[PDB]
RNA sequence: CGAGUGGCUUGCUACCUCGAUGUCGGUUCCCUCCAUCCUGCCCGUGCAGAAGCGGGCAAGGGUGAGGUUGUUCGCCUAUUAAAGGAGGUCGUGAGCUGGGUUUAGACCGUCGUGAGACAGGUCGGCUGCUAUCUACUGGGUGUGUAGGUGUCUGACAAGAACGACCGUAUAGUACGAGAGGAACUACGGUUGGUGGCCACUGGUGUACCGGUUGUUCGAGAGAGCACGUGCCGGGUAGCCACGCCACACGGGGUAAGAGCUGAACGCAUCUAAGCUCGAAACCCACUUGGAAAAGAGACACCGCCGAGGUCCCGCGUACAAGACGCGGUCGAUAGACUCGGGGUGUGCGCGUCGAGGUAACGAGACGUUAAGCCCACGAGCACUAACAGACCAA
RNA sequence: GGUCUUAAGGUAGCGUAGUACCUUGCCGCAUCAGUAGCGGCUUGCAUGAAUGGAUUAACCAGAGCUUCACUGUCCCAACGUUGGGCCCGGUGAACUGUACAUUCCAGUGCGGAGUCUGGAGACACCCAGGGGGAAGCGAAGACCCUAUGGA
RNA sequence: GCGAAAGCCAAGGCCUGUCGGGAGCAACCAACGUUAGGGAAUUCGGCAAGUUAGUCCCGUACCUUCGGAAGAAGGGAUGCC
RNA sequence: GUGGAAGUCUGUUAGAGUUGGUGUCCUACAAUACCCUCUCGUGAUCUAUGUGUAGGGGUGAAAGGCCCAUCGAGUCCGGCA
């Protein structure tokens, strides 16, 4: 009688093809509320151990006992806020009216950018100003890179370049909040954004997968019984009915997996410290050792090692917050074996 | 916890429990000690086993 | 139903062949369904430790045979995980009859049982000799 | 009895096609319709409750597994929130199947003097093609906007990114003589769908290590062949699912419906103007694509004798070509080496033992030996190789 | 009906059959559930004795059914191996071609349109792909009817 | 080894079942190996694949034309010194 | 116990054949091929060469099978434009 039976395969994520910035870029912000703050960070994904936990819902059954918990390991180092870019409202949307930037840049700020010789922050600073008397002022940015090295397992030294939103109270105290960032040096870390134990959503390039066909990228069945002996093992049954004369792109075919963008939403941070208590031993395969700012995010992360992973509060977290969870252990034990 | 097979210590959040017929109970510590076990080779005639040293 | 306290990957499917480990008289227990259960095109329902079954006798006595019963399963081949980590499993795959209030039809209990079996059916708990 | 709508059944017609548009059923994969089976929100009841029964809005999502039969259909079974129906050449054979129908062989019953026949039954019985165009899934090169780098905007576009259930508290409460027995709300979990990931468990792993059969290199040692591993055991990286993680609340406007104010019609009236509410449905929220959006965009800095870029070289977080990303001595990018971290399971040789045997000989055991062999990982380390160098450029 | 046509009026057996339309006949077995299968019943639409009946050990790449064992047939797919596929040197065809051709949604039309009408969309070229459409290519339809055709 | 069987190796013949080079070498296809738990649920149908296997000992039903059925079935053993 | 019969059994011995895969191929290696599975293999067996039967005629353990890629009446040329 033909069964019902869902597509295969999501239409929301397409169309499936090969990210056009290896560095993710957020299509969302938090809502403001607390005091200013920057609204976001970053990292690169080291790789996975698991730690256990003093259960912390006080709506479940094991409330106080231990478990054991998947985590992936995420070198967080500080990051400069390079500057603040301001954007107006217009009638066709925000666009970009001007930027402070600063004198302090990171030695090699220059394998990415023009770094600026010639400046003027007051001109800009007064610009962003009278746009806000006149009322014309739409959300307060800071752009911002990272400092690949720090961290030696990740070859490059090239920054990586995002633009992340400031939010909190009025934007005049924001405005001013931001300027202070920048100017000093931009200098900023994961704790003066993110506290262990809240939901951060994780952005990221997914592993590439290069050209993969229907069954793999799209969840078909693979012919059966019979069906797979007689020259079709791994393709679909037709590419749509006699009319409408065309095949539609809803239908599931060949192509590129991976390597698309993907925000994962409420990872919760289990850990953020200094050091090398999160490192395994022989090292984390295929990346290297960990000693230094690092994350503990809970589960997993798009992305291979090493990719640069963006983080920012949850913004549409499920449940509350139970901060700094009680770790008892986290293994060290080697990843190969 | 020990594996009661080769006899290292267990790494926490690792392992698996077999229970035995008549309800005993062995804890293995990977696949590599529950697969000579299959084969009905003892721990004390293995060598590389803490049991054996 | 009740949280079971474990995640479990079901090792039984409709027509799956399993133990009665009880002394109601039947042997042999055969799958026909899952309590609860809906699944999807061409699945074979499955069901695993914890779950409620609908069963007929395939091996017993003579009045026990052929009847359609209920059924809790007791024991998996197929590994569970414990919150801690843990991987459980069992020699084989064993249900045990109950009734329409979830009490063991039979007397005793034959083999161990789940902890996480034993809280969700108390009953057929204070019926086990062993609970792993 | 009367009036209609559909084009799902059947019939009628012979308009299209006989220099051929391959049958039924199934399968796979995609889109849709609503006359709604479930789910959401309602109205009535011969509505106490619980539950039924009937009706309204509503197509977001779901509608599953099995036994006979080629079956469609249908009958039957256990589950289920429910296991709705229909269109797409009765969607789908340059996709599959070939069980039925529908060639040639053969049998039975019936018919026929006979050859032979019979939507009667029965056993057997063939499925060609290297895609030109178009269509779509992905990947490039150019031109246009009109020197370079980095960051964005967001016209539009896609989504189900989420659907459903069970359980607990509420509560053995409301209701009811009792039997029976709710809800709001707050929680825990399961299932189907979705995207991602490998610490854990599992699979693989013709890297690797070991055991061992036949045979050949005289034995030993060490090896070849026995199909892309002779066979067996274990298994790293990697890839995977059977493993693990994540997938709203809340706004705004409505339908059916419940009402407010309110007149035509002094009254009344949810409606005529106005207004308050109110669906899983609509819009927003969220995710993904997106400067070729021809109004072809915005910002900052750099540069026009040089900013930037190409070739070149060492490589992969990338990859069918192309593309993409990183490093190039201001260096740890690759390899060697040494540590570390892993796999296997105790090497060759020698010494003792060894059932025996005059002896020769001797399967095998213990010791040396956490040994030997091996590693697609990490670290250290400039030892080797990223050299030398050529060119474009407002 | 308790003979009449046309000579006789179906005996032993077998029987819902490779023959039974009705039909998934009815009872039973077996299965959670069996238009199947086997046993029984049997008035046989339309069995039946060398148009041979019945029956049957052995035999069978003959048709149907059940059970034990086993398994990636399936749940639900994964990883790996060899040869191709992809890029490069060399060699180097064929099928097919009225023309034009970047199409899509509706409509119209000999009622089944890339080309007509109205809109929508559409910068050119190239690589790989699985085959929706060109009522795709291949063969002057083996079906059906017609011919004062053939065998 | 039962063997004119398989497998390996001589004498003898050949590298001409005659295009090569490159990418850890993707999708997809042809042959094929290994797959946890379930075990025919798949399908018209166990189609395809698999299971069993050589030899010795024990033991072997219905039925039968007394030949057979029969290797019925079922159970045990198997190397080296 | 001897004996060693059989249109007897197993058997890729030679040799003959072809159940299934509806596998590969299907502008093929091939106008009937390839691989695995499968059947026969002391006889109504298989096989080479010679020889005979000729077209409304042969030959046929019978399928309208075969008689040189064609047979419900061969092929060639002629009747014939
Ligand atoms: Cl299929
Ligand atoms: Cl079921
Ligand atoms: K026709
Ligand atoms: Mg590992
Ligand atoms: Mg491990
Ligand atoms: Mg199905
Ligand atoms: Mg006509
Ligand atoms: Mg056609
Ligand atoms: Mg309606
Ligand atoms: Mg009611
Ligand atoms: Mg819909
Ligand atoms: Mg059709
Ligand atoms: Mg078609
Ligand atoms: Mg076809
Ligand atoms: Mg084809
Ligand atoms: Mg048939
Ligand atoms: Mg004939
Ligand atoms: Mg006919
Ligand atoms: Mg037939
Ligand atoms: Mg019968
Ligand atoms: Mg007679
Ligand atoms: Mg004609
Ligand atoms: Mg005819
Ligand atoms: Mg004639
Ligand atoms: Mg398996
Ligand atoms: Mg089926
Ligand atoms: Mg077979
Ligand atoms: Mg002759
Ligand atoms: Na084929
Ligand atoms: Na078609
Ligand atoms: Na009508
Ligand atoms: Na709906
Ligand atoms: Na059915
Ligand atoms: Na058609
Ligand atoms: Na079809
Ligand atoms: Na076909
Ligand atoms: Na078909
Ligand atoms: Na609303
Ligand atoms: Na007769
Ligand atoms: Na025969
Ligand atoms: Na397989
Ligand atoms: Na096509
Ligand atoms: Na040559
Ligand atoms: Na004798
Ligand atoms: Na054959
Ligand atoms: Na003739
Ligand atoms: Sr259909
Ligand atoms: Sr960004
Ligand atoms: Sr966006
Ligand atoms: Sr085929
Ligand atoms: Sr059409
Ligand atoms: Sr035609
Ligand atoms: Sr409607
Ligand atoms: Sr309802
Ligand atoms: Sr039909
Ligand atoms: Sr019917
Ligand atoms: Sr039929
Ligand atoms: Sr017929
Ligand atoms: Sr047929
Ligand atoms: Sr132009
Ligand atoms: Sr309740
Ligand atoms: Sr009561
Ligand atoms: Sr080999
Ligand atoms: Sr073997
Ligand atoms: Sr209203
Ligand atoms: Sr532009
Ligand atoms: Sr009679
Ligand atoms: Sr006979
Ligand atoms: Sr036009
Ligand atoms: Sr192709
Ligand atoms: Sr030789
Ligand atoms: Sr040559
Ligand atoms: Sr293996
Ligand atoms: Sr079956
Ligand atoms: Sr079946
Ligand atoms: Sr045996
Ligand atoms: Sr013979
Ligand atoms: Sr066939
Ligand atoms: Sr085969
Ligand atoms: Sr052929
Ligand atoms: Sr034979
Ligand atoms: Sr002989
Ligand atoms: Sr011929
Ligand atoms: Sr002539």
């Amino acid at each position: 009688p033909q069964p019902s039976r869902p597509r295969k395969g999501s239409l929301g994520f397409g169309p499936r093809k090969r990210s056009t910035s290896e560095t993710p870029r957020f299509n969302s912000w938090p809502s403001d509320d607390g005091q200013p703050g920057v609204q976001g960070f970053a990292g690169y994904k080291a790789g996975m151990t698991h730690v256990v936990l003093v259960n912390d819902e006080p709506n479940s059954p094991r409330e106080g006992m231990e478990e054991t918990v998947p985590v992936t390991v995420i070198e967080t180092p500080p990051m400069r806020a390079v500057a603040l870019r301001a954007y107006e409202d217009t009638p066709y949307g925000q666009r970009p009216l001007t930027e402070v930037w600063t004198d302090e840049f990171h030695s090699e700020l220059d394998r990415t950018l023009d770094v600026p010789e010639d400046h003027d922050p007051d001109a800009a600073e007064e610009q962003i100003r009278d746009a806000h008397e006149a009322g014309d002022l739409g959300d307060l940015r800071l752009i911002t890179h990272t400092v690949p090295d720090a961290v030696p397992s990740v070859p490059k030294k090239k920054p990586d370049v995002m633009e992340t939103r400031v939010g909190g109270g009025s934007v005049s105290d924001r405005l001013d909040h931001a300027l202070d960032i920048v100017e000093d040096g931009g200098e900023h870390a994961m704790n003066d954004i993110f506290r262990a134990g809240e939901y951060a959503d994780v952005a990221g390039v997914t592993k590439g997968k290069g050209t993969q066909g229907p069954v793999k990228r799209w969840g078909v069945q693979k012919r059966k019984g019979k069906h797979a002996r007689q020259g079709w093992r791994r393709r679909i049954g037709n590419l749509g009915p006699w009319n409408p004369s065309r095949v539609r792109s809803t239908v599931p075919q060949q192509g590129q997996t991976g390597y698309h963008q993907r925000t994962e939403l409420n990872k919760r941070l289990i850990d953020i410290g200094e050091g090398d208590e999160p490192t395994v031993d022989g090292g984390f395969v295929n990346y290297g050792e960990v000693d230094g700012p690092y994350t503990l995010v809970k589960g997993s992360v798009p992305g291979p090692d090493k990719r640069l992973v963006r983080f920012r509060p949850a913004v549409r977290p499920n449940d509350q917050p139970r901060l700094d969870p009680e770790v008892r252990y986290v293994s060290n034990e080697s990843n190969q074996g | 916890r020990e594996c009661d097979y080769c006899g290292t210590d267990i790494e926490p959040g690792t392992g698996t429990m077999f229970v035995h017929k008549d309800g005993a109970t062995t804890h293995f510590c990977s696949s590599k000690c529950e697969n000579n076990a299959d084969l009905g080779r003892e721990a004390r005639n293995l060598e590389w086993t803490d049991t054996a040293r | 139903m009740e949280a079971l306290g474990a995640d479990v990957t079901q090792g039984l499917e409709k027509g799956s062949l399993i133990t009665c480990a009880d002394n109601t008289g039947a042997r042999e227990l055969k799958v026909i369904s899952v309590h609860g259960y809906s699944g999807t095109k061409n699945r074979l329902p499955k069901a695993g430790l914890g779950d409620k079954i609908t069963v007929s006798v395939t091996k017993g006595t003579p009045e026990m045979r052929r009847q359609v019963l209920e059924a809790v399963v007791v024991r998996q081949r197929k590994p569970i995980r414990r919150p801690d980590g843990t991987r459980v499993k069992f020699e084989d795959n064993a249900a045990v009859i109950v009734d329409e209030n979830e009490d063991p039809r039979g007397t005793e209990l034959k083999g161990p049982i789940a902890r996480e079996v034993a809280q969700r059916f108390g009953s057929v708990a204070s019926a086990a000799t062993m609970i792993v």
